[PDB]
Formats: structure tokens, C-alpha cells, sequence
């Protein structure tokens, strides 16, 4: 079993209150496309692929 | 080929992947960069020859 006693109000706003997004687009951001094409899947046997 | 654009003041550039580049100088049809502009700051600073 178990229970959630709430944090204080007082402690909850401050931390809300500092919180950068994590997710920021900026133009500038050294894009590097996937090691392994997403878009095809290859039967490494019989190379099928799908 | 992929060739970045020459510019005329200073930038701040990101990084690029790059993966194609010859194995000589292949580049004599090139006649000249920010022909318009005083100065080539960053790119290709090619001049009439």
C-alpha cells in the first residue's frame, strides 16, 4: 500500500517557478540524421526488406 | 557538392556534417566571390585572376 502527503505550498512555487524549457529551437543546433536508416527494416538472412 | 555561401562580416557559423570533397583542384570555372561587396570576411575569398 501506499499514500502521497502533498508538498507545502510554499516549496511547490518556488520550484515551479524555475523551470527552462527543455526543448529550445534555435537555428543553430548541429543537426546529425540517424546512424541507421529508420525507414526500411532488411531480413539481415535473406535480405528481405520491409 | 554542398559549399557554403561566402559572407561579408564576421559570423558565427554552425557546426556542419560534411562527408563529399574531390581529390584535386577541380575549381578553375570559379570566377570570383562577393564580387559586389568590399571584402569577403568569412567565405571562399576568391579575387579575379
Amino acid at each position: 500500500d501506499i499514500i502521497t502527503r502533498p508538498t507545502s505550498d510554499s516549496i511547490a512555487a518556488v520550484a515551479n517557478a524555475t523551470k527552462p524549457a527543455a526543448v529550445v529551437s534555435d537555428p543553430q543546433s548541429m543537426k546529425v540524421t540517424p546512424i541507421v536508416n529508420p525507414s526500411s527494416y532488411v531480413c539481415n538472412v535473406c535480405n528481405a526488406r520491409f | 557538392f554542398c559549399i557554403p555561401i561566402p559572407q561579408v562580416y564576421p559570423c558565427i557559423t554552425a557546426r556542419r556534417v560534411h562527408y563529399a570533397f574531390t581529390s584535386e583542384n577541380n575549381n578553375d570555372s570559379l570566377f570570383s566571390t562577393n564580387a559586389a561587396s568590399i571584402d569577403t570576411a568569412f567565405g571562399e575569398n576568391a579575387a579575379v585572376s
